[PDB]
Formats: structure tokens, C-alpha cells, sequence
């Protein structure tokens, strides 16, 4: 049938739910790809290469979504209550795939329900081996972990790699990563290859091996040797005091970001240092960070860019488009141009929020 | 019920092979054996052997995990291949040196629809002449499920640490 | 015999001609070191750290050079004509060392001359080898190369390293470095570290092997320490075998330069206009005309789907490391002339380290 990709209207969002490679696969699956013009400009995907792939181009958002049976985008559509009614543009009875942020945005879920749209919130994807090719949570977080180091390098006034020169030697930059999820792992990797002396810490003990598997050095109060062991934060502080760049990636679904660096701590740090808070959009792991800006107090540049993945939209996007496609492909079929989502498929039952006028997903008080 | 092997063995199996493709995994990284592997390879293709790397998309514990490590050890980009553009080469391969891998090769992905690792594409190490697993023990991998490929005709169990075990295999191969 | 280090005033300069390691060593020579308070802020060098090193801190820049027998500075002093005559503070009859930018700033050379001040332009240093440890060009341009790959990476909407993932493969950024000199080689190194696929070209022959041992692949085109023009017939032959890779390039770092002349054109519009959309060009020669016309000092320029970066005073973007290094370059130049306890600078004169460096010595 017809599938369409619009441009991302939310401010500071250069990603796009499509890519040349994916157009061609969609076409191949019997689809009629349509994408709003200039929807991939910020991701370096031109309407030229987008058509050259098998996709038609539409003049406006309204025109692209117009009569599409399936629609893809990265961030949840904007509601009327927000200034722009994109959900209104989606055809009644259509299918929508994107990062809805459903369990945290009851309004959009409802907005969609009115129009009898069927929405699959990609972020709710089940964690199950055969779906890792469908996980947008890790594909994006991974690039953000990479980005933190790059942003950190950028704001730091010294080189990362140690350098012995004729004029003398300059020591390596020292990095400290809080939170060893995907973002933090790629962070350690990126910092180390650049040449930094990387340290890492994370409340989940199983972390030590992971960290070491990248060349890191897990921080542990091993006076002991794997009452209130709460003075673990003293081993950390010991390292944070020698740190140049500190990258904090601790995040909890549906709850505020857990403070990982007290201001009381940013004080004990050395001038010139920088803290990258990838948790800023959720309160931050560091209470001094402010959504969208680089604040400086006690001599530390506490960086807090929002939508980090978008800062790598050229790669972020095609990955994201592959996630969408891998999720969809198993349901397209003969009928030789119809898609059916077997409710038995866990991938479909845990991702679906509302279907033909009725919020279905359990967690959504209905 | 499982055949075991030693450095000298593996050294022999691989030394007298035409095509050998490596299969790095989370194990290869826990032991930081990038270089030891990079060596066994360049002195394998020194004899004249045919070497390549089979990087499976979810190998290790993060996206690009084997990629960063191989890169640190200088393994030429054109020797590293993604699961898809290479799965067809195991059929015509003498040995599949699975250094650190496990869940990534487990055939229960294509079979036992009862498994946790069901549905996930995998490298065809079983479709290779002879398998050469490496691991400190008989524990499972991330998934927590025995890899039946573990014990069958051409599957070796070179128990031990990947860096040491690869370091020795290099040694007895001069 | 006092020697002082003021605080750099020119806009954007965060470097300082001093560091603890060097203050302790200057004290050892016999000088009392005086540093303007806050002079080390940009280079993260603290006052307390300069104190514990043995140096003395001055309340004002005015109070700093006020008795200093020898003055160390990063950039050339500001004449009254520029905003606030600094040459007016330097105790008349003293010696001033720094990146005076002699050859292209006669107005400062004459201002120091009326003050009967003796200055040494550190950029004029001979290309002789026993001078590596005195070359402010090399020490600074080395950090510039590193900073290029970084700035390049910051402006690039993709990631450098190749990564095979559950969502597909993110291909390796392809970098091309124009001018494999000191800054070029560092850029190549730093680019490779991040996992890029590096390409390099230079007119000099030796260059080709250095590129191969760093991991790069040389693009074979077709003098007392550098190169001269090649002529329009060469430039053409170049852009010919270059363009072939230039289209697949993601980041292109140009660093070519030519003694007392304008930077050689390496990437013309006809060419930028042939690069993949989203590409980035880092022009390290922009303060000397750039190797790509489109570049403009102190600003990033987007045109033809390409981002032509061109910051100014790149070395200051790495201030904290550049400082210690610049500082030591000074110490290595000066030390061979401080006579065996006599508290006096007897600049050897016959020494080519002093001859081709001193512009004014009233
Ligand atoms: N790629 C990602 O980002 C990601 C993320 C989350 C989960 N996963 C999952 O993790 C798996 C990764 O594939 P894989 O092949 O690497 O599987 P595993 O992770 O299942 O395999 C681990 C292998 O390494 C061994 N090992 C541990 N320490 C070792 C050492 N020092 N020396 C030698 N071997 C050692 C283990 O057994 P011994 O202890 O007996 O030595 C085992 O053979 C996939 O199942 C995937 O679902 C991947
Ligand atoms: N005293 C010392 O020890 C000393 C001091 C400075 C430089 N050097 C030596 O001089 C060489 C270079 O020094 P540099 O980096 O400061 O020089 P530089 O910064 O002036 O040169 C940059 C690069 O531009 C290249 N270039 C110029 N026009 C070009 C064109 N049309 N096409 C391609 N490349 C072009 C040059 O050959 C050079 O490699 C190095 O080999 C270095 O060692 C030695």
C-alpha cells in the first residue's frame, strides 16, 4: 500500500525515518514510498537520492501523509494542544510507527485514538534476541555515547592522547564514565581509542567485566575484594578529582534522572574540566546541567545538549530506518500488498498502544 | 559428550588448512586478545592460509564491540566482514576459529523455537569443516543456554583464557 | 634579574608563555619569575600552582613588566594603535621573546625600537635540527592537527569509526589530509585513532612513507626544510588524481603552506561542489589565505552542502597543552645563553639561534 515519511517538525531534530537503502527495500516489498520534501536534509539525504531510490516526493507534510496506509517518523507526532496538529494529518485507520514515548505521553496516544489510528511505539520493543535489529533504544543511545566523547573532546582544552614531543610531553586526558549501558560502553570505547585513560563506574556489579572488555578500569572500593558500604562514593571521588572529562549516562524509564554528581562534588573537581550529562533531558545525573546549554560554575563546563542522537543524524537516521523496516517486513505479505500483525507476535503485542479506536496496551490504564 | 583440545592441537588443525575465518565474540574482548588474534592470523596467512573475520551484528556487549578491538590491533578493514556478506563462506571453509563466541553461533536460533535466542540470525560455523571454540569453561553465554554445536563431530573445546590460549596457539605454530 | 609573564589580551588567546615546570626551572637559572594574576586561566594554570613553583604573582599587567629584565609573551604586544599600548609597559632596555610575527608587522618592530627593547621573533627560528625543542611553529601546529580532526568530528553529522550493528553497518568516515607536514601527520594519526580511513597527499617525496607507517594511503600526484610552488600545470595534475578520492571524502583537512607567500589553493569551488552533501573541510591555512577559497577566518561557512571550517588561532583551542609546550620552547631557546652564574643574558650572537631571530636589539 502507501507508506509515507514526513519531515521532523519538533525543534532541533535533524533525523528522518528513512534512507535510500530502506526505500528500495520497502518498494521491493510492494510499497509506494512517499516522503515530504527536504525531510532528510539534516541527515544528508537529498530528495534526489531519495527519489533515485524508488520514492516519490511530496510538497508538504499534509500532502505526504494525505492518503498513506502506513506512516513512519522518529519523534511522536505533535498534537493540536502543542501548536501543530500532525496527528490530524494522519489518515484515519492508518498505521503509525515511531518513538511515541507512549507510557509518558497519554495525550498523543489519545489524540491518535480519536482518528482510529493504530500506533506501534517502537521504544516499547521487547528485549528479545530476534528483536535486537528492531531496537531503536540501543541504535540511537549507541551513537549518543560516541557523541559524548566527541562533544567532550571539543570543550576540553587539552588533547586526549598522550604526546611525547621535542618540546616536552603532555599527559593523556583522563575520562570517567558513570553508567555502563550502551551509551557508556561506546563512550569508553571512543575515549580510549582517542587515547584517554578511561575509568568507569556503575552500580550493577556485572559491569566490571564489560568495562574491562573495552580497556576500561572499573572503580571499586576493593579494600575488601568482590554496614553502609556507602563509602564507595569515596573511591569514586578519589578518581573524579583527577578527571578531565566526566560523562554521565544514568537514565531510568519514567522517573527523574538519578543524581550521580553532587554540586558538592563538581567543586572538588579541577578547573578546565567538563561534564557531559546525557541524562540532562531527564533532570540530569548532575543538578547543575541545563537542557540545551553549557553552564559553568566552579570552573567546570557542565554540558547538557538535548537530543544527542540528532547530533549524529546522518548515521542515526539510516539505522533508525533499518529498525523500522526490520519490525515491519515480517508482516507485509501476498495479498500481495497488505500487512497483517499476528497478535501472537510478542513484538506486536508489546509495541502496540492503540488499535482501531481503543487504547490496547496494558500499562496504559486501559 | 564433548571433545577437548589443546594449543598444539588447534595449532595443527589450523596450520594445515586452506581457508580459516575467525569469529571474535564477547570472550575475545574480556581477555583483550585483539593482538594475539591479529598475530595468529598474519602468521597464518604467512604460511599462505586464507584468513577473514566474521563479525556478527550483536557480537560482544555493545554495537561495534569487536570492531573497535580489531581496529586497535590493526586488522585490515578488508578482512572484516558482516554476518550477511560472509555466512555463505563457512560451507567452503576448513576451520571456524570461534575465539570468544557462543550465543552468536548457537544453531538453536534456526531450530528450537522454544529458546530465548530464537529467530536471531547467526554465522554458519556449523557449516564449516572443523569448529574451534575457545572458552574458560562450559558455562552458557548471555542467553544462558547450552550451544549444542559444543559437542558434535567437528567441535573442539580448547578450554582456557582467550589471550593465553591464543598466545600459545601462536607459539606452537612458528 | 626579573622575568615576567603578562596575561594575553588579544581576543581568543587562551595560551600563556609559562608553566610550573618552567618556573621552577627559571628560578634555578637565577631569575625571579613574575606572572600576572589570572594569566594562566585559559591554559588552566592556576596562580597557586605558579606560586608553589617559585614564581611571584603581580596584581596588574602594568605591575608585571614594570621591572622585568626579560619579558615572555605568546603573541606580539598590542600597540596603542591597536587598543592599549602594551609596548609601553615593558621596562625600556629589556628583552622580549614571543611569536612577534616579525616579517608581517613592522609597526610593532618600530614601537619596541623607540623603547630601546630587544626582541626575538620565535617563528623565524632556523630549520636546523638542534632547534626542534625551540620551534613554536611545530609544537603549536602539532596540536592544531589534533584539533582539526576533533573540530572536523564535531561538525560532522556522522561518526568516524565503522561499527557493525544489529541495525546495520555504520561505514568508516573517509578522511583526506592535504599537506602531510607536522599538523598533517598529527591529523592523520588522530583521524586513524577514531577509526577513519585516511588518505593523504603532499608534494614532498619523503612524506609518502610517513603516511604509510601511520596507517594512511598516499595519493601520488603527477626546500631547506619545506617546499616551493608547483605551478598551474601541477596544481591541475593534482586536483586530477585528488578529485577521484575527494568525492568519497567525508572530512578533508588542508594544511599546506608556503614560506613568505600565500597558501596554495588545494580545493576550489568547482571541487567542493563535487563532494558528498554533509561533508566537512577544515582549513588550517585560513589565516594565510586558506587552501580552499571558500573559507573565511574565524567562521564556519556552509555552501554547496559542504561545511568549510576555518577557526583562527587553532592552537589556542588546545590552550592547556599548547601553553606548557610553547613555554618550554622559550626555556630551551634562552637557557643556552644564561651564563654560569652572572645573572645575565649573553645572547651568543654568532649563534644562528640568536641571529635569525632578533629583529630589534637597540
Ligand atoms: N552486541 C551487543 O551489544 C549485545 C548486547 C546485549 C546482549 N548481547 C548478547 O550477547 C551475545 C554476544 O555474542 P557472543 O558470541 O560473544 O556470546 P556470549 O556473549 O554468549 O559468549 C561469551 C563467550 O566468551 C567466554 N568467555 C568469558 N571470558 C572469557 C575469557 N576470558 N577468555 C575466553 N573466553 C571467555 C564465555 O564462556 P567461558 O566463561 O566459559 O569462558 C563464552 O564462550 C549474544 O547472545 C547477544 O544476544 C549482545
Ligand atoms: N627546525 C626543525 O626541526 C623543523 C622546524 C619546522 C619544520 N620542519 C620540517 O619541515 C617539514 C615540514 O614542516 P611544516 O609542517 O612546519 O611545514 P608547513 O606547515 O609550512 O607545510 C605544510 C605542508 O604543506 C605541504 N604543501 C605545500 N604546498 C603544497 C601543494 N601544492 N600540494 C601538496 N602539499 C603542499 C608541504 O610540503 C608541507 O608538507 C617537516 O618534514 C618537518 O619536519 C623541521
Amino acid at each position: 500500500m502507501k507508506i509515507a515519511i514526513p519531515k521532523e517538525r519538533r525543534p532541533g531534530e535533524d533525523r528522518v525515518a528513512i534512507s535510500p537503502e530502506v526505500v528500495k527495500k520497502l518498494v521491493g516489498l510492494g510499497f509506494e514510498v512517499i516522503v515530504e520534501q527536504g525531510a532528510g536534509v539534516g541527515a544528508s539525504i537529498t530528495d534526489d537520492a531519495l527519489t533515485a531510490a524508488g520514492a516519490t516526493i511530496a510538497s508538504t507534510a499534509a500532502q505526504a501523509l494525505s492518503q498513506a496506509d502506513v506512516v513512519w517518523k522518529v519523534q511522536r507526532p505533535m498534537t493540536a494542544e502543542e501548536g501543530t496538529d500532525e496527528v490530524a494529518l494522519i489518515k484515519e485507520g492508518a498505521v503509525l510507527m515511531c518513538h511515541l514515548g507512549a507510557l509518558t505521553n497519554r495525550p498523543v496516544v489519545e489524540a491518535l485514538t480519536k482518528r482510529k489510528i493504530t500506533a506501534y511505539a517502537m521504544e516499547l520493543m521487547p528485549r528479545i534476541s530476534r528483536a535486537q535489529s528492531m531496537d531503536i533504544l540501543s541504535s540511537q543511545s549507541n551513537l549518543a555515547g560516541y557523541r559524548a566523547v566527541i562533544d567532550g573532546a571539543y570543550e576540553f582544552a587539552r588533547a586526549f592522547p598522550m604526546m611525547m614531543t621535542a618540546a616536552g610531553t603532555v599527559p593523556p586526558a583522563r575520562v570517567l564514565v558513570f553508567g555502563v549501558g550502551v551509551a557508556g560502553l561506546q563512550a569508553i570505547a571512543t575515549a580510549k581509542r582517542l587515547g584517554a585513560v578511561v575509568m568507569a563506574t556503575d552500580v550493577r556489579a556485572a559491569t566490571k567485566e564489560q568495562v574491562e572488555s573495552l580497556g576500561g578500569k572499573f572503580i571499586t572500593v576493593d579494600d575488601e575484594a568482590m554496614e553502609f558500604r556507602k563509602k564507595q562514593a569515596e573511591a569514586v571521588l578519589k578518581e573524579l578529582v583527577k578527571t578531565d572529562i566526566a560523562i554521565t549516562t544514568a537514565l531510568i524509564p519514567g522517573k527523574p534522572a538519578p543524581v550521580l554528581i553532587t554540586e558538592e562534588m563538581v567543586t572538588k573537581m579541577k578547573p578546565g574540566s567538563v561534564i557531559i550529562d546525557l541524562a540532562v533531558e531527564a533532570g540530569g545525573n548532575c543538578p547543575l546541567s541545563e537542557p540545551g546549554k553549557i553552564v559553568v560554575k566552579h570552573g567546570v563546563k557542565i554540558v547538557g545538549h538535548t537530543n544527542v542522537p540528532s547530533r549524529v543524524a546522518a548515521d542515526a537516521s539510516p539505522l533508525f530506518a533499518k529498525n523500522l523496516l526490520n519490525f515491519l517486513t515480517p508482516h507485509v505479505d501476498k495479498d500481495t500488498k497488505t500487512l497483517v500483525m499476528k497478535l501472537e507476535d510478542e513484538t506486536v503485542s508489546g509495541t502496540c498502544v492503540t488499535r482501531d479506536g481503543a487504547i490496547v496496551h496494558p500499562a496504559l490504564t486501559g | 559428550s564433548v571433545k577437548a583440545g589443546s594449543a598444539e592441537d588447534a595449532a595443527f588443525i589450523m596450520k594445515n588448512a586452506s581457508k580459516v575465518i575467525i569469529v571474535p565474540g564477547y570472550g575475545m574482548a574480556v581477555a583483550q586478545a585483539q593482538h594475539a588474534l591479529r598475530e595468529m592470523a598474519d602468521v597464518l596467512k604467512k604460511e599462505g592460509v586464507e584468513v577473514s573475520y566474521a563479525i556478527h551484528p550483536v557480537a560482544g556487549r555493545m554495537p561495534g564491540h569487536m570492531n573497535v578491538l580489531l581496529a586497535e590491533a590493526n586488522v585490515p578493514y578488508d578482512e572484516v566482514f558482516e554476518l550477511e556478506e560472509i555466512n555463505s563462506s563457512f560451507q567452503t571453509a576448513d576451520v571456524a576459529f570461534v575465539i570468544g563466541a557462543n550465543d552468536v553461533t548457537n544453531p538453536a536460533a534456526k531450530t528450537d523455537p522454544s529458546s530465548p535466542i530464537y529467530g536471531m540470525p547467526i554465522l554458519d560455523v556449523e557449516k564449516a569443516g572443523t569448529v574451534l571454540f575457545i572458552k574458560r569453561s562450559m558455562a552458557s553465554g548471555y542467553a544462558g543456554v547450552e550451544n549444542e554445536l559444543f559437542f558434535r563431530n567437528n567441535t573442539m573445546m580448547l578450554f582456557g583464557d582467550a589471550k593465553k590460549m591464543t598466545e600459545q596457539i601462536v607459539q606452537a605454530m612458528n
